RNA sequence: GUAGACUUGAGUGCAGGAGAGGAGAGUGGAAUUCCAUGUGUAGCGGUGAAAUGCGUAGAUAUAUGGAGGAACACCGGUGGCGAAAGCGGCUCUCUGGCCUGUAACUGACACUGAGGCUCGAAAGCGUGGGGAGCAAACAGGAUUAGAUACCCUGGUAGUCCACGCCGUAAACGAUGAGUGCUAGAUGUAGGGAGCUAUAAGUUCUCUGUAUCGCAGCUAACGCAAUAAGCACUCCGCCUGGG
């Protein structure tokens, strides 16, 4: 019932082609939780000069999805964002908690 | 000269994290915080705020680290 | 982020650049302290009235 | 606790006049109404007055000084604790401060005064002195 | 995972037991077939060749896959069985074709997981990826250099094994005690955990219930002869002082480490 | 411990009078509800020792509870031992 | 005691927030030490100084990447939470406990608390790991009459992780638990309400935790709204010293 956040960086060279699958697998894993929201926003890059986990500039991922309540869904994420290569950060929060 | 835990001047409850130097101008030169005695904070306000700044320090949006 | 020089520093201006704001950096202190370990109720022999005594 | 309001609004007297203070307070109990009205008809306080619709309906009264707010109240006491519902005889009902304090008896006719509990021959709960 | 037995007797003084007390029920396949063998130690030549051995039962051993070279299957476990042999359990398993195909089981895997490889398979408990497509920092097992080869190296009975990690042509792993090969990147690799852990700490009263694990005791060197062993025997039980005590055989065993260097190895290595 | 469907709806078939939200028998709705989903927790685990001190008060609860609803009310409840039954 | 009634104590409802509350599941950086490593020379160590020592097998130091454990400076505070013990990188999981309002509701369900039960410092003890830095044990060098000590060089147990135990700590504030009473100057939280309006900034209310001090108060010292003041219910201790 509650709007999620997950922010994600990968590294810039990357094309578009690379990042609608980079977004749509997670797709992939809110349809098969199914508790999707109306569309991660998974791509907002603001901008990056500083390395937290030795890169200076990549492209940020920030989804932010509606879910369902407090159980398997939402956990169930990190453990298949920890599988990509491509993650060099991600963020998982609720709305205000 | 007031100046004081800048919330009533971004009044109020936004964000605090999606800022870059607007909410953390609470920044040190040093990659640190502003004092809460310099600053001369609101207490559990100052909590309310520096919860996520502990969060937006080291979220990959800031050096956390810095001199200077 | 370190721009490490005040505008068109000579040597004395940035040993006065180094020395006040360096001396504001807060980097001795918690060095000079840290010497040795101590108990961690001795810790809060340091968070105690020394900043009491600081503040109030 | 709740368990003593006789103690508790004897005690809360002298807070009252030890502390030189106009009104004390008691929940609405009909022994109490005798209490400020024994005592008050001997000359210790100056109003009987609750309030007017409540089982715990807060008893505010003004007190009888002396001459500058001057105690007349001194050695007030619960004499029966809660733990000792306190039993005496009615034939040697003993005299308080040689006769110059209060005594209060729940006797078997009512709650009656020193000499009256002496020689009616009537026999109850010992309460307060002065 | 490891009862007691009450200690009622002596000789079943301590007697740790066995807490089994996670295997499906009884009666391993039938057409899970292989032959019998007992060398008992000693060989073609038939002295004795090997040391201290023998009194186990007709252990009727079975088909693992060793390899699993096979794709991208419902490959469903049915069952977790005892194994008389190796530390670790194991499972049943039926492809879409129909077989009997088997695997060593793990940690916390269930009947009904059908979990396989093609290498297409994701991180979870079960596939035969290899490194190349493993990603880092990972608990693996069946890594053999030979591709199309299955387990000879460190898929291990015991506790599975570890990878840190790998570059162009091979793999920087693990295996246990500081110890790490470089091993070639596209061979396959079963992602998960051993059966069974708990399997080194099991005390057992009796010398007869060893000899029912089947090995005939183990003399002392100390007491035999001069004509047996370097321990020279003598009055009592005499201390040895003559350097560095040693096998019946001609080397000398503590210390020395007798690498052979000189190796289709070497190249593979970690420091020690 | 619960939302407020399943509190309000556990307030609605097991309350003897609408409204009486803090009725003994809603004592026994929620409470004798979160004993054994105060279980799941304490089964979490099996650590949370400061939980385990809120199964405290709260069977001291259920104690202060059915000690009343014997305690002074008798028979509104030995009607009504079929909530749970205990002991 | 028996029957009876009401909420006006308690708790349960509906709204708020809050926190290092616990327990798991993970992640990030700085920093230490070490693997190679640029390329260069005796260095570094420590104090009042050095021998300790290491190091020319030429290195520290400086160039980088890797490895690993530990812990997470300003945040951090007479701050909060937790009965305390205690709890602070970050994110989730399910998790108590209050307070503010509230009578929506039970109608005294209250307070306790021997017994019994649970939790619980700090070490150490069991099994199995992890093994950076620190450091019992011990060694070497000063030290002096002497040094089994303070200093230095090290350096084992041990510190950390799952997994069981002791039940004893200045347990402290050498101040039991419940609730009632009340001069004020005073902190700070987070609510409730007003409040000050063309953005400002004030007043009341509750639990918090100080500091001074009315009364009271003690042998004095001091306590004093989170009473060492005035009451009552549950417990407990205490009888001159060894």
């Amino acid at each position: 019932m509650t709007k999620y956040e997950i922010l994600y960086i990968i590294r810039p060279n990357i094309d578009e082609e690379a990042k609608t699958a980079l977004v749509e697998r997670f797709d992939a894993i809110l349809t098969e939780n199914g508790a999707a929201n109306l569309e991660s926003k998974d791509w907002e890059k603001r901008k990056l000069a500083y390395e937290i986990n030795d890169f200076r500039e990549g492209i940020y991922h920030i989804a932010t999805f509606e879910a369902e309540t407090t159980s398997e869904a939402l956990s169930e994420f990190d453990r298949l964002a920890k599988i990509n290569l491509d993650i060099l950060r991600h963020m998982i929060v609720k709305v205000e908690a | 000269r007031k100046k004081v835990d800048f919330i009533a001047a971004n009044k109020i409850e936004v964000v605090d994290y999606k800022d870059t130097e607007l909410l953390k101008r609470f920044i040190s030169e040093r990659g640190k915080i502003l004092p809460r005695r310099v600053t001369g904070t609101s207490a559990k306000n100052q909590r309310k705020v520096v919860n996520a700044i502990k969060r937006a320090r080291v979220m990959a949006l800031l050096p956390f680290v810095a001199e200077d | 982020s370190k721009t490490l020089v005040r505008k068109n520093e000579s040597l004395d201006d940035a040993l006065r650049r180094f020395k006040r704001s360096v001396t504001k950096a807060g980097t001795l202190q918690e060095l000079r302290k840290r010497e040795h370990y101590e108990k961690p109720s001795v810790k809060r022999k340091r968070k105690s009235e020394a900043a009491r005594k600081r503040k109030k | 606790v709740m368990t003593d309001p006789i103690a508790d609004f004897l005690t809360r007297i002298r807070n009252g006049n030890m502390r030189k203070f106009d009104v004390v307070e008691a929940p609405a109990s009909k022994i109490k109404r005798q209490i400020a009205e024994i005592l008050k008809a001997e000359g210790y306080v100056k109003d009987v007055e609750y309030v007017e619709d409540n089982k715990q309906g807060v008893i505010r009264v003004f007190l009888k000084y002396g001459k500058n707010g001057e105690k007349v109240i001194t050695n007030l006491k619960r004499i029966s604790k809660p733990g000792l519902r306190v039993y005496v005889k009615s034939d040697d009902v003993p005299k308080v401060l040689n006769g110059l304090g209060t005594a209060i008896i729940s006797t078997s006719t009512g709650v009656v005064t020193d000499k009256v509990a002496r020689q009616t021959n009537v026999g109850g709960e010992v309460i307060a002195y002065i | 995972g490891i009862k007691v037995y009450k200690p009622t007797t002596n000789g079943r003084r301590n007697m740790t037991g066995s807490d089994f007390a996670e295997i499906t029920t009884s009666t391993p396949e039938k057409s899970l077939l292989v032959s019998m063998s007992k060398t008992a130690g000693r060989n073609n030549t038939g002295r004795i060749t090997v040391r201290h051995h023998g009194g186990g039962h007709k252990r009727k051993y079975r088909m693992i896959d060793f390899k699993r070279t096979t794709d991208n299957v419902v490959a469903k476990v049915a069952t977790i069985e005892y194994d008389p042999n190796r530390t670790a359990n194991i499972a049943l398993i039926v492809y879409a074709n129909g077989v009997k195909s088997y695997i060593l089981a793990a940690k916390g895997l269930e009947v009904g997981m059908t979990v396989v490889s093609g290498p297409d398979a994701d991180i979870k408990v079960g596939n035969a990826l290899p490194l190349a497509n493993i990603p880092v920092g990972t608990l693996i097992h069946n890594i053999e250099l030979k591709p199309g080869k299955g387990g000879q190296l460190v898929r291990s009975a015991g506790a599975s094994a570890q990878v840190l990690g790998s570059e162009g042509k091979y793999t920087l792993v693990r295996l246990q005690s500081g110890e790490v090969r470089m091993i070639l990147s596209t061979c396959r690799a079963t992602i998960g955990v051993v059966g069974n852990e708990q399997q080194s700490l099991i005390n057992l009263g009796k010398a007869g219930r060893t000899r029912h694990m089947g090995i005939r005791p183990t003399v002392r060197g100390s007491v035999m002869n001069p004509n047996d062993h370097p321990h020279g025997g003598g009055e009592g039980r005499q201390p040895v002082g003559r350097k560095s005590p040693m096998t019946p055989w001609g080397k000398p065993a503590l210390g020395l480490k007798t690498r052979n260097k000189k190796a289709k190895s070497s190249k593979l290595i970690v420091r020690r | 411990a619960i939302s407020k469907e399943k509190k309000q709806e556990i307030i609605a078939q097991y309350a003897r009078k609408e409204g009486d939200t803090g009725s003994p028998e809603v004592q026994i709705a929620v409470l004798t509800w979160e004993i054994n989903h105060l279980n799941d927790h304490i089964k979490s685990h099996k650590k949370d020792h400061a939980t385990q001190r809120g199964l405290m008060k709260k069977i001291g609860h259920r104690r202060n509870l059915l000690g009343y609803l014997r305690g002074k009310d008798v028979q509104r409840y030995r009607e009504l031992i079929a909530s749970l039954g205990l002991r």
